[PDB]
């Protein structure tokens, strides 16, 4: 079999440059080369890794951004920062997805495991809407919104229908 | 890489000039990536510019003529078996079902290379002999006969009086979808072994 | 150029330079479309004047077609998956049977997937033996000989005496008909059955 | 492009390098012609001027080797079918004696179709196999060897105990009959009738 | 200028971009050691920063094939001795492995042409015959069937009553013609002998 | 830039990269005046480099490789004919006689039609037939076991109760050291003769 | 026989690739798919079905591009 050292040096610059990649930025760095260089790794069984390090920095970047930002807000724009870093998120995974589908194909389906895309769907859902003091704030800021909407005040329905959108 | 109607593989070295739309037909293959120009697959060459896929041109033929005309045409100088590894590798269901009709075909027709075969014997005596050889079904051959003591008088006109062992070239399914048994066949199987 | 009445095909990548005239010649054929320049087309490039032909030449050829200069029809090693799937291009389900009956006879001549096979039993008594064997029909082969228990002349030289079981591999019809419409035949069928 | 020996060669849709004598051996080949400048040459492009050809071919290689060098080319995947059809069409003037025993091996294998087999019955005494099996014919296969008894002792240490039976295929081309006008012959053959 | 994560490898004429992952299978083999500049090389292609070392692509092909897929299939038509001469100059144990398991098969295949070809013989009853001969193994072909005389149990229905013989193309030998002996199992062999 | 210290030949106008020392392995080649620097070339082109050599690419593969490693290598799609001309081209007199073998072998089995079948015919009971059949000797196939009838020692469990014959296909070169037997050779044959 | 479970996806398929070829289109549809289509819907005994979506096409093929072409001109 093939030596692993060099795989996983290089392995280290793939990850940060994926984590670069999570917050949408592919201006200091070569697309082609993290296509190439993230595609070979799995075709020689090493995917057990790869799947474990997306893992953990998607894991790492959800809590470090997301629920500090909806922490941080307050309500009345608590969905408005809610709705920003789902959609921050989505774009972030979307793009992660792009770099790859063979793992996402091949490895996922042969493991038998969760896609990084789903994967990272369940983190997120765990992190912010399962999570309970972030699940509580959003559940009794909607209620208050869909309460005060009723008296004909003026609230903003909008987020109101992403943030349930999101919950299911 | 460079931009065009087509697109140039770099399929084991060897450049494949096939167009993006024939591409299309299976997102579910790694091909459809291949074919953006946008930064969804950037891959280059320093000589010419072609994307690279670490996938052989030896099976990619057959492959890519079932994406082009919606057949494939495995030749009969390449193995089938190849054949069904690059369809693996692109997962394409359908043409996985066609390259193991292929090798079941092979199979039943190189019974004799180590894969299925299906042998029998029937019992007769020369009057039923005669019929039952002259009324051999086709593709079942016929390969041994042999006589069996006989009780009555010496030789013939006993109802024990020939074995006709007989045979046919079987397919051999590749395995993971046949054989697979059942458990009330189990059980009728464990009742009529005594 | 492309766009004029010489056209340069990129069959196989290969630049076939060639009239429009000789490539428009019905609709039925794929190429008619490549060559009549027309609106809502993704199969051309003008950076070099060429429509594309996403067909490598090597099922192109075997094509079963008519009114140009090339070849075709299945050979004794030619694919029949490539065969079938060109006559089918090529419509008509007459057409279909017609081919499906030609791989039959250049599979059933031989005997190999149809695998056809005619078996016969000749009673021989042991001086007429060595006539038969050497005196065998040509086209026929050979495949036992069974002797025959017998209670006259010690066991030796009886009426019936061997079994010289032959074989033929061959189609018994290359089309593989079967079932006829003539009931008088049925019925001395079923006449001498018993 | 002849601005120099080497010249540009359409294959693929790639222009390649080759020198005059590569593409000439004798003035049948079409190649031959690229090599030769007239104002008539029609294989221009705006390109760089490469001459156009429609190989992009599956059985040109071994056969254009058999032109440089005047042997056909029979493979162990492609047999004197493949002289016969290939090596034919890239006239090779030598082959006109050569394809002829390709015709006729060729002949000689599908004479075997319709199985033709000289089968031979050697009766031997048990003590007299070994010999006359272990000396067998050049292109004479043993094929069956049955037993059979004697009127004194059963048959053991007798002349007629075992029947060897022997095959040899023809080399002969396809026949349907056998026919001399010799009148003596048949009146030979009917005396020994009776 | 000459490396990168990827790698140009001139093996034969034709130059592959090739990770430098990909091209080590065991950190013994040649190619690895050449994936990084030593001082001891000397003559290389500099035009391109592509390394030049000396052997055919031919057998550099499945010699890819298992390195890129890791599972190493050897066409039918190429010399599977080819790709273990390739194996044994880039020195990977893994693939001289393959190309065994692969010579094991051919040798199956190539059961015909001398290669050791397994024979078996069991005993079975008339009753038993037609289970053992319906329910006889898979891989394994029918080659004949012997009557014997019954020691016991009047002359027919014995135990010890019919000899089938049956074969697998596959050879015993752990591989090909010569498998590295062990002293235990001859020591085993000659206490069976006496 | 034709050499440096590496050579880049064009053998049939086919590019090829290869040094100097692999061609000077075998120092009496006609690669040796083609790859060296001097102004002995009769066909050279330094407008873009590489010497020209016109011939056989497809037949250079397996004589590179017996110039680089020794060893011939026999393809199933190479015409081991067409690589003996090649060979003798390139002078390896060693190669020569390998390859002649090989024609040989290929020749007594596919082209001479299969012939001098070397047949055997050995004594055993079933004690001894049992791991006879089982102990098989290698490249040698079982072709039919037969019971002899017996009378002296029952008909059963007697060392000589069964005939086994075998065969093995001789895919052999007649020898062209002498096939034809010498003087005392044939005054044993008589000797042996009775 | 008679089933509408897979019906419906392959007869639209079919009236797409028969509009594409009225759109001038063949150099992505291949003829044996669509042969093949048309023949595993009509021996299904959906040969009325196939009548009317024959007639409504020709009909909308007369109109969407036979009858603009010939009044624009």
């Amino acid at each position: 079999t093939m030596d692993e050292k060099y795989v996983n040096s290089i392995w280290d610059l793939l990850k940060n440059a994926i984590q670069e990649i999570q917050r949408k930025n592919n201006s200091g760095l070569s697309f082609e080369e993290l296509y190439r260089n993230a595609y070979t790794m799995v075709l020689h069984k090493h995917g057990e890794k790869l799947y474990t390090g997306l893992r953990e920095v998607v894991t790492e970047h959800l809590i470090n951004k997301v629920r500090e930002d909806v922490l941080n807000s307050l309500n009345n724009n608590f969905l408005q920062t809610l709705n920003q870093a789902w959609n921050d998120h989505q774009t972030a995974m979307v793009m992660i997805r792009d770099i790859l589908m063979y793992m996402d194909r091949v490895y996922v389906q042969q493991n038998n495991v969760e896609n990084v895309y789903n994967l990272g769907l369940i983190i997120f859902r765990d992190q912010v809407v399962r999570y309970g003091c972030i699940r509580d704030h959003l559940r009794q800021t909607l209620l208050d919104m869909i309460a005060r909407e009723r008296k004909g005040e003026v609230v903003d329905r909008g987020a109101i229908r992403n943030a349930c959108q999101m919950l299911m | 890489g460079s931009v065009s109607k087509w697109v140039r593989l770099n399929v084991g070295g060897t450049y494949f000039l096939t167009t993006r739309q024939t591409l299309c037909r299976d997102p579910k293959s790694f091909l459809y990536r291949l074919c953006q120009a946008d930064p969804d697959l950037d891959s280059d060459k320093d000589e010419t510019g072609a994307y690279l896929i670490d996938r052989d041109p030896t099976y990619f033929g057959p492959v890519l003529n079932y994406l082009r005309h919606g057949k494939l045409v495995i030749n009969k100088d390449l193995a089938e078996e190849g054949v069904l590894e690059e369809a693996e590798f692109y997962n394409i269901t359908s043409l996985i079902k066609l390259v193991k009709d292929k090798i079941r075909e092979r199979d039943s027709k190189t019974s004799q290379v180590p894969v299925k075969h299906v042998y029998r014997v029937l019992q007769c005596q020369e009057e039923e002999l005669t019929q039952m050889v002259s009324t051999m079904s086709d593709g079942w051959k016929f390969e041994q006969l042999v006589s069996i003591g006989s009780s009555y008088n010496y030789g013939n006109e006993d109802q024990a009086e020939f074995l006709c062992v007989v045979s046919k070239e079987l397919h051999n399914t590749p395995y993971g979808t046949a054989s697979e048994p059942s458990e009330k066949a189990k059980i009728l199987q464990e009742r009529g072994s005594r």
